[PDB]
Formats: structure tokens, sequence, C-alpha cells
RNA sequence: GCCGAGGGUAGGGCCCGUGACUGGGGCGAAGUCGUAACAAGGUAGCUGUACCGGAAGGUGCGGCUGGAU
RNA sequence: GUGGGAGAGGGUGGUGGAAUUCCCGGAGUAGCGGUGAAAUGCGCAGAUACCGGGAGGAACGCCGAUGGCGAAGGCAGCCACCUGGUCCACCCGUGACGCUGAGGCGCGAAAGCGUGGGGAGCAAACCGGAUUAGAUACCCGGGUAGUCCACGCCCUAAACGAUGCGCGCUAGGUCUCUGGGUCUCCUGGGGGCCGAAGCUAACGCGUUAAGCGCGCCGCCUGGGGAGUACGGCCGCAAGG
RNA sequence: AGCUAGUUGGUGGGGUAAUGGCCCACCAAGGCGACGACGGGUAGCCGGUCUGAGAGGAUGGCCGGCCACAGGGGCACUGA
RNA sequence: CCUAAGGUAGCGAAAUUCCUUGUCGGGUAAGUUCCGACCUGCACGAAAAGCGUAACGACCGGAGCGCUGUCUCGGCGAGGG
RNA sequence: CCCUCGCCAAGGAACUCUGCAAGUUGGCCCCGUAACUUCGGGAGAAGGGGUGCUCCCUGGGGUGAUGAGCCCCGGGGAGCCGCAGUGAACAGGCUCUGGCGACUGUUUACCAAAAACACAGCUCUCUGCGAACUCGUAAGAGGAGGUAUAGGGAGCGACGCU
RNA sequence: GAGCUAGCCCUGGCCAGGGUGAAGCUGGGGUGAGACCCAGUGGAGGCCCGAACCGGUGGGGGAUGCAAACCCCUCGGAUGA
């Protein structure tokens, strides 16, 4: 669901908020949080190197388990579902029967009070983790690793899912969230199901201030600048671009491909994306 | 569905005299039974418009008897709809 | 002293007359353009809707026979 | 009530194969495609035609019927669950509890709209080729909404049987679907055809009345202007 | 298509030949409406007249009855 | 005849109209501005977005009531110079 | 003569590029309030009545104790005075109608606050993650302890119909 | 050279008083169940009025200034970007 407001202020009229119904615990688990070093988009030189960043809400970072092959065969109960400010997706607090506690990103359908497990033998049900080779071809999956033991890299954002297409030797064939068709190694762990909070994309920020809370400062158009600042700078009155639309740094910005052609992972991408 | 057994209890708890099936009492009670189930069926299957007509007919059906029953013995009317929890 | 005809201030409601200009409508006709309908009317017709075209109209979708053979 | 029946009736969730398209491997060569005839188009940068692999979407061939179901719109592979109407036999229960229905409320083909998916085929708009006096068309090659899914809107129709619902009475023949019997046939309930009496301006209707009658409702009052204007209510808009 | 604050009723008084929210004070939350309230338009109503086979339709001048008005409004005085 | 193709809806004397105080209408006793129209748009036009839009504005136009030393048209008075 | 201020007969914007400036209005309580509308608003729209003091009668609340006292919020009646009762001080002038920008915001420190910038929102496009992109010769960093419902770049700028 | 200024990072602090009255919740109505309507409760918001605080709209003065940007009147924001 998504919550609307009555138009009692001009900005409320459009603003929509998340429904937060799946949340059962309004406090992060202390032994799993640590402080987020805000950067402002500035690097170790101090330079802005990603423009327009800063001034958002303070955040405590939740330590997530992107391995899971860490604890094969030890089951865990789903103790709660929590809000995580560092992602789109929601999180799930697991209490292992081991006694150890961990977070994973919360799949859609997960129940508070159910059980999950990881390993070659896990039942193919929501929340379990297996090497890709043992998940049946055709079932949809998330939190997928890209190389074995390297951590879950793909399908991590709310509502996303990858899907297994077929197999070819040591490798399985995934259709990624973007529609790209890729070979991933069969020993790459993955978690059955899709990520939850799929209603995320229907959120209407509603006013300038909301973006500000998110730590996103205002973006200024090239066309509004001067030639020193930007290719689109200057001109008397408004002006069309007057050259191929360009970035602040001059490269072409409508259409121009930038993936390195000789990149070694090319042997593994079957079909570049779509749409 | 409703089962034979499940239905008899209703027939048995509302019968006016030992052998009774289908007196106004039992009639309404039997109807209240299928109604309340269909209501729950439509609660999930919101797009089953055809079976809603059924419901509206039954709701209509039970309504006309209650008017009959309320007309002949008021004391008995309020008695049946209390045991069935019906007015609104 | 109250009420009080009415006068005055302010804001509302219904109606009537009228208005540069504008929308289609009726009639007039000895005008221009095409030929959509009535025969299978020369792409069967009509239809609600949608998009389009100088104009009758066309085409998509679904519907009707009030369609020749 | 008890006991049975037939059915594409409705909702949810799955799942099967035929075919079209695209992609991949093979093998193969100079054309393929299309029309009235053609051109556009595609093709030696290897098409068509053929074999194997794969991806995805939509619609269900034969059965299929002058058939079945639904109040209407409408509903067709198959599987399970949930659910509605309806017929039959027994003559067991209630005892006129009935009929209709201004407002109201719900349902309501297609197209259309909103947010999000999906997009193989088809295809308004649009482009190109032909035809032609012209061709903003008919024919051919392309092609976007949309057609599909979810939720929410719109509420219109040649939404038709151009025939409001219920009840009773008034010859029969025949074909068919579906219950029940004493299974030639008898009896119910639906679907067609021809016909008694009667009705009708005629065409035609005729136990599925458009016949003879009662009840209640909706509707008509010369053609156009006009389903327009104004007012009013509804809708995001279209517009009702 | 909804209307109503003297509004609807009660009590106490004022007022008249006399009842009455007719008028005033207080008290209660009521009164009217699809059997068409409220609003807009039009008209004085009837005996009758005209037409019509009747049912009905149209009408209300003259004449008789009642009402309303007396330049437009408001008010009282004298008085059975 | 020419083109790769010849501006669609909507809007238009406009923050855009040169001729220009275009023409007509409204408002005024009188209106180069303002509002409503017309269209031969010098030189609008569809995300350098097009046409609208309730609310908002120390933005920029036009009008009216109220009230005033803004003005007719100036006068006197106070205080600091 | 100047500045700051006070008042002014009759007129009342005739001033001027412009009502510039200055009048007016001004708090609370009560009555009342239009087009249009995204149904919130427009709205303090507008317009108007009240406002001091004295006496008599009475209602609820707090702290007490359930009462006195103290404090809070009222109601009704009859009277007094002045030109005048938010008697001083602080305290909106209003309305109709176009353009531009949806809106709150931001800006040329010190001649421009705007119609400019930003803005939610729309679209195109890049990026499979040792991402693209950015800074750095490099190492290392940001991106991001994020992962296509995510991140960069660009144009447009609520919303409606396009 | 970032003791001015601009952005960010870490850690503290501040915003009188009044007004409007979102969702939610409770009760009542409505219905087959609903949608929903009403009342109370409630206290939302780049909400409203206005001090501090942050500004700098118009006008006047100042102009070898009180001041190398000030003064007066007026005006914008004031729980938020
Ligand atoms: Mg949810
Ligand atoms: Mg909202
Ligand atoms: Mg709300
Ligand atoms: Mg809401
Ligand atoms: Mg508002
Ligand atoms: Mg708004
Ligand atoms: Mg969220
Ligand atoms: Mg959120
Ligand atoms: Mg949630
Ligand atoms: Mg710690
Ligand atoms: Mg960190
Ligand atoms: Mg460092
Ligand atoms: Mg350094
Ligand atoms: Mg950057
Ligand atoms: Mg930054
Ligand atoms: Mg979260
Ligand atoms: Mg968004
Ligand atoms: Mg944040
Ligand atoms: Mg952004
Ligand atoms: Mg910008
Ligand atoms: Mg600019
Ligand atoms: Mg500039
Ligand atoms: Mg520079
Ligand atoms: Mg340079
Ligand atoms: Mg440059
Ligand atoms: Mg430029
Ligand atoms: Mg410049
Ligand atoms: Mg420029
Ligand atoms: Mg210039
Ligand atoms: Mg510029
Ligand atoms: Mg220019
Ligand atoms: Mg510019
Ligand atoms: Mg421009
Ligand atoms: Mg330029
Ligand atoms: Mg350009
Ligand atoms: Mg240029
Ligand atoms: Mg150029
Ligand atoms: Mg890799
Ligand atoms: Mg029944
Ligand atoms: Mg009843
Ligand atoms: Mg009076
Ligand atoms: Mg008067
Ligand atoms: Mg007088
Ligand atoms: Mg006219
Ligand atoms: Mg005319
Ligand atoms: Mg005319
Ligand atoms: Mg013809
Ligand atoms: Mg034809
Ligand atoms: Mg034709
Ligand atoms: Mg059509
Ligand atoms: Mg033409
Ligand atoms: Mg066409
Ligand atoms: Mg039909
Ligand atoms: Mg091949
Ligand atoms: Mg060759
Ligand atoms: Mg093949
Ligand atoms: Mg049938
Ligand atoms: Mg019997
Ligand atoms: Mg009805
Ligand atoms: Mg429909
Ligand atoms: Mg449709
Ligand atoms: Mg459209
Ligand atoms: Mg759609
Ligand atoms: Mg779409
Ligand atoms: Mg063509
Ligand atoms: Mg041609
Ligand atoms: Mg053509
Ligand atoms: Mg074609
Ligand atoms: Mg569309
Ligand atoms: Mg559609
Ligand atoms: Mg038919
Ligand atoms: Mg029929
Ligand atoms: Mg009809
Ligand atoms: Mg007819
Ligand atoms: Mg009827
Ligand atoms: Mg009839
Ligand atoms: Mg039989
Ligand atoms: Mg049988
Ligand atoms: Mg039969
Ligand atoms: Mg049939
Ligand atoms: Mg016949
Ligand atoms: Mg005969
Ligand atoms: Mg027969
Ligand atoms: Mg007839
Ligand atoms: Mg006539
Ligand atoms: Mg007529
Ligand atoms: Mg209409
Ligand atoms: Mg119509
Ligand atoms: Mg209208
Ligand atoms: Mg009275
Ligand atoms: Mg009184
Ligand atoms: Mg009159
Ligand atoms: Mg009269
Ligand atoms: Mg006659
Ligand atoms: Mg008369
Ligand atoms: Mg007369
Ligand atoms: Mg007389
Ligand atoms: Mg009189
Ligand atoms: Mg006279
Ligand atoms: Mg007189
Ligand atoms: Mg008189
Ligand atoms: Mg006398
Ligand atoms: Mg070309
Ligand atoms: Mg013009
Ligand atoms: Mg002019
Ligand atoms: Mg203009
Ligand atoms: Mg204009
Ligand atoms: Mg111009
Ligand atoms: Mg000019
Ligand atoms: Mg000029
Ligand atoms: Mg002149
Ligand atoms: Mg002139
Ligand atoms: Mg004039
Ligand atoms: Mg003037
Ligand atoms: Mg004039
Ligand atoms: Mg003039
Ligand atoms: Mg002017
Ligand atoms: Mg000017
Ligand atoms: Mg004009
Ligand atoms: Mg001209
Ligand atoms: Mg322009
Ligand atoms: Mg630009
Ligand atoms: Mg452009
Ligand atoms: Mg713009
Ligand atoms: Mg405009
Ligand atoms: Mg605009
Ligand atoms: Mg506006
Ligand atoms: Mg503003
Ligand atoms: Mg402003
Ligand atoms: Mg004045
Ligand atoms: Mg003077
Ligand atoms: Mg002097
Ligand atoms: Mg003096
Ligand atoms: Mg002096
Ligand atoms: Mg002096
Ligand atoms: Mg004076
Ligand atoms: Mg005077
Ligand atoms: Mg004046
Ligand atoms: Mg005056
Ligand atoms: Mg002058
Ligand atoms: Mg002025
Ligand atoms: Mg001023
Ligand atoms: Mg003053
Ligand atoms: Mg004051
Ligand atoms: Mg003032
Ligand atoms: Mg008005
Ligand atoms: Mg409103
Ligand atoms: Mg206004
Ligand atoms: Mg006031
Ligand atoms: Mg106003
Ligand atoms: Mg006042
Ligand atoms: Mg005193
Ligand atoms: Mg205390
Ligand atoms: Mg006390
Ligand atoms: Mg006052
Ligand atoms: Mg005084
Ligand atoms: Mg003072
Ligand atoms: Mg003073
Ligand atoms: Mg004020
Ligand atoms: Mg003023
Ligand atoms: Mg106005
Ligand atoms: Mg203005
Ligand atoms: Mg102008
Ligand atoms: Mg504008
Ligand atoms: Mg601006
Ligand atoms: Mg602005
Ligand atoms: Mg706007
Ligand atoms: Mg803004
Ligand atoms: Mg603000
Ligand atoms: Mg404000
Ligand atoms: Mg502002
Ligand atoms: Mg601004
Ligand atoms: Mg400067
Ligand atoms: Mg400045
Ligand atoms: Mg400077
Ligand atoms: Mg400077
Ligand atoms: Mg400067
Ligand atoms: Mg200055
Ligand atoms: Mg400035
Ligand atoms: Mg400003
Ligand atoms: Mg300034
Ligand atoms: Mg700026
Ligand atoms: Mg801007
Ligand atoms: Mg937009
Ligand atoms: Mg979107
Ligand atoms: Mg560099
Ligand atoms: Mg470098
Ligand atoms: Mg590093
Ligand atoms: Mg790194
Ligand atoms: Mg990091
Ligand atoms: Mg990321
Ligand atoms: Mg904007
Ligand atoms: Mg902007
Ligand atoms: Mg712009
Ligand atoms: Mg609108
Ligand atoms: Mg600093
Ligand atoms: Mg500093
Ligand atoms: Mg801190
Ligand atoms: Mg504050
Ligand atoms: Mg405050
Ligand atoms: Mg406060
Ligand atoms: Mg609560
Ligand atoms: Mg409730
Ligand atoms: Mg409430
Ligand atoms: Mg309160
Ligand atoms: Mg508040
Ligand atoms: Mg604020
Ligand atoms: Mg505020
Ligand atoms: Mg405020
Ligand atoms: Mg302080
Ligand atoms: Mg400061
Ligand atoms: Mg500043
Ligand atoms: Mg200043
Ligand atoms: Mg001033
Ligand atoms: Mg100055
Ligand atoms: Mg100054
Ligand atoms: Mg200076
Ligand atoms: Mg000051
Ligand atoms: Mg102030
Ligand atoms: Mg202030
Ligand atoms: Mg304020
Ligand atoms: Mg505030
Ligand atoms: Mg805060
Ligand atoms: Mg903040």
């Amino acid at each position: 669901a998504v919550k609307k407001f009555k138009p009692y202020t001009p900005s409320r009229r459009f603003m929509t908020v998340a429904d937060f119904s799946e949340i059962t615990k309004t406090e992060p688990e202390k032994s799993l949080v640590k402080p987020l070093k805000k950067t402002g988009g500035r690097n170790n030189q101090g330079r802005i190197t990603v423009r327009f960043r800063g001034g958002g809400h303070k955040r405590l970072y939740r330590i997530i388990d992107f391995k899971r092959w860490d604890k094969v065969g030890i089951p865990a109960k789903v103790a709660a579902i929590e809000y995580d400010p560092n992602r789109s997706a929601r999180i799930a607090l697991l209490h292992y029967v081991d006694g150890e506690k961990r977070y994973i990103i919360a799949p859609d359908g997960l129940q508070v009070g159910q059980q999950v497990v990881a390993g070659p033998d896990a039942p193919i049900q929501v929340g379990n983790a297996l090497p890709l080779r043992f998940i049946p071809v055709g079932t949809v999956v998330h939190a997928v690793e890209l190389e074995p033991k390297k951590g879950a890299k793909l399908a991590r954002a709310a509502g996303t899912s990858a899907q297994i297409q077929g197999r070819e030797g040591d490798y399985v064939i995934l259709r990624l969230p973007s529609g790209e068709l890729r070979k991933v190694h069969g020993e790459c762990y993955a978690t059955v199901g899709a990520v939850g909070n799929a209603d995320h994309k229907n959120i209407v920020l509603g006013k300038a201030g909301r973006s500000r809370w998110l730590g996103r400062r205002p973006h200024v158009r090239g066309a509004a600048m001067n030639p020193v600042d930007h290719p689109h700078g200057g001109g008397e009155g408004r002006a069309p671009r007057g050259r191929p639309p360009a970035s602040p740094w001059g490269w072409q910005t409508k259409g121009l491909k930038t993936r390195k052609r000789r990149k070694p992972s090319s042997r593994f991408i079957i079909a570049r994306r779509k749409k | 569905p409703i089962t034979k057994e499940e239905k008899q209890k209703v027939i048995q708890e509302f019968a006016r005299f030992p052998g009774d099936t289908g007196s106004t009492e039992v009639q309404v009670a039997l109807l209240t039974l299928r109604i309340n189930r269909l209501s729950e069926h439509l609660k999930v299957h919101k797009k089953d418009h055809h079976s809603h007509r059924g419901l509206l007919m039954m709701v209509g059906q039970r309504r006309r008897l209650l008017r009959y029953l309320q007309r002949e013995d008021p004391e008995r009317y309020r008695a049946l709809i209390e045991k069935l929890g019906i007015r609104g």
C-alpha cells in the first residue's frame, strides 16, 4: 500500500508515503549497527567527486549478511522485519537456533515467525539460500552473488528479482533485473524469491524538502550556467543546446556507450539489456 | 461446500417441533447459513459478480420471510434474529 | 422608549432586454468540389467508440442483419 | 427438506501442445515476397526453403452441433479449489409468506482513460509502394497506441427476439438437448421448424403468441431543428 | 427538492365582541415535504356562459352572490 | 516548380506585430496604456514544450470604492541644524 | 533654507512615469461572507454590530474537603458619564481584472530579489558492479559498505488536456 | 590564505504567544458485509498571524557619513530546503 495525504498544504497534495505495514520492530538490533561516515560526496582529497550531495538525515548502518554460505545447515527463525535507511528494501532480523543473530535483506512473502536455511540441501522456499546450481531452472531468485564467495551483488533493491533461465557447464544463466542475460557461476549463492517493498517506486517525494531529507541537494542544469562552467552555458536568453547534449565534462550524454569494450566479463554477458 | 452434517445441526437447533424441516424459523436459519458463507467467499473473490446476484437473491429471500414472521408473531421474530445475530 | 412606511450602506439569488465577435441550425438557389447511401451502389450496410482526412467519409476494435450470391 | 442430474455459469491458483515471431548452431544457393498485374521491401554483409537448440506472448484445432449455461453484457485446451443459478423424483415440512416495481443499489460488449507490468501475432494514427483525373481510400510492404495482466475509472450499443415481468386459459406434427417412469412410449424442463382457433395494415405471430384475459411498471403523441441548447447531477478527460 | 427562529408546541401575560403566535416573556426541540413542501409563472372565485352525442374541453364580460382595492404605501381616530 | 519534409492541435497586434495609437467592441466627459474580439503571425507553435489552471507573489500591467497637503495652493506650529 | 514631526477651509488623485509618499484600515468578541475550486481553499474575502464604568441576579471550573477563601471561564437585568470606552501605546485599507512563474524556498556580500535559479514531477540516455562517472601521475578515494524500484549525465519543470 | 565568504563533515544550542484543525481513534447512523455520513476526541503541516532570530521590498535621510553599505519608517521568512 501507499499512504496519501489530504491536500491541507500545497506540498501534501501529491506527497505519498510508504505504508510500513510489514514492520514489526521499530528499533534496530544494537549489536548489528555501526555509525555511517557521511561523505557529502567528497573523497579522501576532500573534493566533491559526486555533485549535489549532503545534509540528509543521520543514519545508523545495519550490518547485512551478503554471504549466508557462512552458516550452512543452521536454520534460523524470522524474528522481525525492520526499516533500513541505507536501502530501498526492508530488512529481516534472523535469530539462528545457533543463538547468533544476523540481518538479511527481506524477500517478499517472508513471515515473522517462519524459518529459513541456507545450503545445497535447502528446500526451495522463500528465504532459503543455495548455490545457483541447485535451484530449479525457472524459479525467480534474489540477492545473487556474481562470483563465488564474493558476496551477493545482484538484485538487492526493493521489488527486484533475477530469474534462472537454463544451464551451461559450470555456469547457470540469469536474467538480471535490467533484462540483461548473463552467465553466473553455479557456486554463486542466491536466495529464492524476490525482494520485498515493491510498492517503493510508486512513492511521490512531494516537495523539494523531501529530497533534502534524503541527502540530495538541488541539481542545477547546464543550460542555466556559463560557458566556463558547462558546454550548455551562456547565450542571450534561453538557448537550445547548439551541439550534441553534453555532460559538465564534455562527453556526449544522449546515447553514447561507455562500457569498456575489452572488459573480460564480456565473454559472460550473452545479451546486453533492453528497453 | 456446506456438508450434510453441518446443515442438520442448523435444521435441528431451529425446528419448531421434533420433525420439522422448512418452517419459517428453519427456513431463515438455513438461508442465514449460506449467506454468511457466500459473504466470506466474496470477501476474497471480489470479482465474482455472478455469485453476488445469488447473494442478493438470498438476502432478498430471507428478508421477505422475516417480514412474514415479524407480522404473525413479533415476539418470535426478535427471537430468531437474536439467535442469528441479524439486524443492522 | 418599542415596533414602524420608507430612505440610506453592503453583499447575494432568479428573470428580461442588449453586445464587437463567434458556433452550428432552417430556408433560399439557376453556383464550386467530389460520389458517401439506395443494385453485391461497384470495398455488403448500419452501429457504439477511437484516431485521422478539404467535404461527403476512411480505418481500427467489438457488435447487429435491417446483408445480394 | 430428503435424494439425484446436465452445463464454455462466475472467481482464484496451476499446467499441455499446435502455430507465428526473434535469437543460436548446422547445412545450403540466387532469389524470396507480394498482387489483377506490379512496386515498395528482404537477399551474396548469405535471404527464402530444411534440420536441431532456445526465448517469449497471445489464442485454444479436431470434439463443435440448427448444441449447452447465464438476468443481461457474455462464457470454449486441461487440471484442483471456492461459488451461483437451475431441472428432476418423493409428495415429507411452512401455511398466501405472493406478483410487480417510481426512487435506490449492483452488474454491464467493444473502444476509451489513470498508475504499474507485459508486448509474439494483429493493428487506428502515421510512413512508403501501387491504382487513379485526384486516392488524405479500397490492394501491397512497414508501423505506434491499443489488443494481454493487476487495481481503479468510463456506463455507451443494431446492449436485438428491434418483443417488460408474472399468472391462468385456447388443436396438433416433427426435430433436438437434459431429468424421471410402467422405456413401444408416457411425463416434466429448456432449444428450433410447420401449423388449430384466433390475431395482424400487411409481412408474419401462433402453448417460447404478436391469441383470449388480470396485475404492476417503463415508453409513444407529425418530419427536421435535436439527443442539440440552457439548467442540473455524474466523470481525470473523452463524454454520460 | 428539500423548506422553517415566532419557526412547531408548552406556560404566563398583552389584545379583541371572541378563539388563536394574533402579539410579548420564558420553556421544550420541534413543525412541513414526492398524496409535491419551498420556489418560480399565471389568475380575483362562484351561480353560470360557450361548445360537445355524452364524458369532457374552454371560459367567468353583462346580470346575482362573495372577496379585494380607492394615486403608491404605512397608520390609527370617531363609531353598533 | 522545388524539398529530407513543407507548421498539425492549440494560440495569435502577444514579455513575440515592423507598417501601428491596425480595425471593431468595452470602460472614460476624453484611454498611444488596459480588457474582449478579428487575423496578410514583418518574425507563435508543441519538453530551448503548446494551450489552460484553483492557490500562492514585498514580481509587472488596467480599473473602481474608501481616504488623504500627492495636487488646486499654499498656510501655521514643534524640535535638531 | 534643510531635516524629523503636528494640523488645516472647500475640493478629493485634478499630483505624477506611478496615489511615489502620506492618509485610511487596524486587537479581541459576535453576526455575516461571492465568482471560481485541485473541495483543502478562495476567507481576516467583503460588510456590519460590540467594546468604559456602577449596581442587582445567576451558571461551570481549579486549589481547598464536598465548604470559606483565593484563582479561572461566563450568563441575564437595570443604570451613570464624555466629542470620544482595544478613550494612551503596540495591531490589515478594500475590490474587480490581465501578464509571468504552480506552490514554500534561492540569487548578483556592497546599484538588479525578478518573469532568473531551485523545486517535487515527466522523458531520453549511460551503467552487470574491480559499474558507469568524478578527483588524483600513481597509490588510494568518492560512487557505495549502494547493486537497474539502484547510481551518473541531459532537457523539461505542480496539475489538466496534449 | 576558507579567523571574510561558499559548500560539506563532527558535535552543541535556539525559535514569546496566539490561530487553523489532516489522518487516526471512539461512539452513533448506514449495509448482506461494506463504501460512506455525522459527533466527540485528536494534534498533522517546506499551514496562518506575530516577537526573538534570519532577512533586505518600497520610500526618505546619509553622501570629505555615526558607517569604505549606516540610520528611520515600511516590508519578507519565522518547525524549516
Ligand atoms: Mg506493503
Ligand atoms: Mg497525497
Ligand atoms: Mg492525511
Ligand atoms: Mg486520505
Ligand atoms: Mg492550501
Ligand atoms: Mg498545491
Ligand atoms: Mg519506502
Ligand atoms: Mg518512505
Ligand atoms: Mg513496508
Ligand atoms: Mg556499538
Ligand atoms: Mg559506513
Ligand atoms: Mg583522511
Ligand atoms: Mg589533504
Ligand atoms: Mg557527478
Ligand atoms: Mg556533493
Ligand atoms: Mg528500509
Ligand atoms: Mg516519483
Ligand atoms: Mg536519508
Ligand atoms: Mg532528481
Ligand atoms: Mg535543475
Ligand atoms: Mg536559465
Ligand atoms: Mg546566466
Ligand atoms: Mg572557475
Ligand atoms: Mg575553456
Ligand atoms: Mg565549453
Ligand atoms: Mg549553448
Ligand atoms: Mg551573462
Ligand atoms: Mg543562456
Ligand atoms: Mg541579447
Ligand atoms: Mg541564458
Ligand atoms: Mg532568443
Ligand atoms: Mg537561460
Ligand atoms: Mg522560452
Ligand atoms: Mg543561443
Ligand atoms: Mg536543443
Ligand atoms: Mg544555441
Ligand atoms: Mg545548432
Ligand atoms: Mg564479473
Ligand atoms: Mg433462494
Ligand atoms: Mg427486517
Ligand atoms: Mg425596517
Ligand atoms: Mg429595508
Ligand atoms: Mg423618507
Ligand atoms: Mg447574438
Ligand atoms: Mg448569431
Ligand atoms: Mg450568425
Ligand atoms: Mg458509391
Ligand atoms: Mg460501397
Ligand atoms: Mg462504403
Ligand atoms: Mg466504426
Ligand atoms: Mg486540403
Ligand atoms: Mg485512413
Ligand atoms: Mg450483442
Ligand atoms: Mg541461420
Ligand atoms: Mg562473398
Ligand atoms: Mg527449426
Ligand atoms: Mg438459456
Ligand atoms: Mg403436504
Ligand atoms: Mg429502478
Ligand atoms: Mg464497460
Ligand atoms: Mg477494454
Ligand atoms: Mg488518447
Ligand atoms: Mg491502458
Ligand atoms: Mg504502458
Ligand atoms: Mg500513403
Ligand atoms: Mg500516390
Ligand atoms: Mg496509402
Ligand atoms: Mg496494412
Ligand atoms: Mg496512452
Ligand atoms: Mg484500450
Ligand atoms: Mg441478435
Ligand atoms: Mg432473449
Ligand atoms: Mg431500444
Ligand atoms: Mg423504430
Ligand atoms: Mg419492467
Ligand atoms: Mg404490454
Ligand atoms: Mg425425454
Ligand atoms: Mg432417463
Ligand atoms: Mg418443448
Ligand atoms: Mg442454441
Ligand atoms: Mg410459425
Ligand atoms: Mg386460419
Ligand atoms: Mg408444439
Ligand atoms: Mg401489434
Ligand atoms: Mg412543429
Ligand atoms: Mg418535432
Ligand atoms: Mg448529451
Ligand atoms: Mg450520444
Ligand atoms: Mg450543460
Ligand atoms: Mg406566528
Ligand atoms: Mg420570544
Ligand atoms: Mg405575477
Ligand atoms: Mg390578476
Ligand atoms: Mg367528441
Ligand atoms: Mg377565469
Ligand atoms: Mg372578458
Ligand atoms: Mg358581476
Ligand atoms: Mg391598497
Ligand atoms: Mg389613477
Ligand atoms: Mg393615498
Ligand atoms: Mg391606500
Ligand atoms: Mg353610528
Ligand atoms: Mg525518406
Ligand atoms: Mg493578431
Ligand atoms: Mg491595440
Ligand atoms: Mg499570446
Ligand atoms: Mg491570452
Ligand atoms: Mg513575433
Ligand atoms: Mg504594434
Ligand atoms: Mg511600435
Ligand atoms: Mg491617431
Ligand atoms: Mg484610437
Ligand atoms: Mg465607448
Ligand atoms: Mg484615470
Ligand atoms: Mg472609445
Ligand atoms: Mg477604442
Ligand atoms: Mg499604461
Ligand atoms: Mg506598459
Ligand atoms: Mg488583447
Ligand atoms: Mg491584417
Ligand atoms: Mg518559444
Ligand atoms: Mg535549453
Ligand atoms: Mg523542441
Ligand atoms: Mg515554460
Ligand atoms: Mg498562456
Ligand atoms: Mg504554463
Ligand atoms: Mg492563474
Ligand atoms: Mg512569489
Ligand atoms: Mg514576488
Ligand atoms: Mg480614490
Ligand atoms: Mg507641503
Ligand atoms: Mg515651515
Ligand atoms: Mg503646532
Ligand atoms: Mg517651523
Ligand atoms: Mg524650529
Ligand atoms: Mg484639507
Ligand atoms: Mg473637512
Ligand atoms: Mg475619492
Ligand atoms: Mg470623497
Ligand atoms: Mg498633468
Ligand atoms: Mg497605478
Ligand atoms: Mg504606498
Ligand atoms: Mg495610519
Ligand atoms: Mg493601531
Ligand atoms: Mg499602518
Ligand atoms: Mg464576485
Ligand atoms: Mg469549496
Ligand atoms: Mg481571484
Ligand atoms: Mg472584519
Ligand atoms: Mg477574491
Ligand atoms: Mg470592524
Ligand atoms: Mg470611566
Ligand atoms: Mg497547584
Ligand atoms: Mg472553591
Ligand atoms: Mg474596532
Ligand atoms: Mg482618544
Ligand atoms: Mg511608542
Ligand atoms: Mg503614536
Ligand atoms: Mg496585519
Ligand atoms: Mg493605498
Ligand atoms: Mg478579483
Ligand atoms: Mg493583480
Ligand atoms: Mg500586455
Ligand atoms: Mg502562463
Ligand atoms: Mg520566478
Ligand atoms: Mg516563484
Ligand atoms: Mg501550472
Ligand atoms: Mg517555487
Ligand atoms: Mg517559508
Ligand atoms: Mg506565506
Ligand atoms: Mg517567496
Ligand atoms: Mg520566489
Ligand atoms: Mg554587485
Ligand atoms: Mg545586490
Ligand atoms: Mg565582491
Ligand atoms: Mg563589491
Ligand atoms: Mg558586487
Ligand atoms: Mg541598495
Ligand atoms: Mg538584487
Ligand atoms: Mg521576493
Ligand atoms: Mg535590492
Ligand atoms: Mg538565479
Ligand atoms: Mg526556474
Ligand atoms: Mg509534467
Ligand atoms: Mg512515471
Ligand atoms: Mg582528471
Ligand atoms: Mg587521471
Ligand atoms: Mg581506495
Ligand atoms: Mg572502493
Ligand atoms: Mg564505502
Ligand atoms: Mg548504488
Ligand atoms: Mg514548477
Ligand atoms: Mg527551473
Ligand atoms: Mg526552464
Ligand atoms: Mg482543470
Ligand atoms: Mg566556515
Ligand atoms: Mg567562516
Ligand atoms: Mg550534534
Ligand atoms: Mg521559530
Ligand atoms: Mg508558534
Ligand atoms: Mg506554538
Ligand atoms: Mg492513534
Ligand atoms: Mg466507525
Ligand atoms: Mg475527526
Ligand atoms: Mg482542540
Ligand atoms: Mg498546530
Ligand atoms: Mg516554512
Ligand atoms: Mg509556517
Ligand atoms: Mg505563517
Ligand atoms: Mg534568548
Ligand atoms: Mg547575522
Ligand atoms: Mg542573502
Ligand atoms: Mg531598505
Ligand atoms: Mg513607503
Ligand atoms: Mg535613498
Ligand atoms: Mg535606502
Ligand atoms: Mg556610498
Ligand atoms: Mg529600522
Ligand atoms: Mg511588520
Ligand atoms: Mg516583520
Ligand atoms: Mg509570519
Ligand atoms: Mg509558524
Ligand atoms: Mg522538526
Ligand atoms: Mg534540517
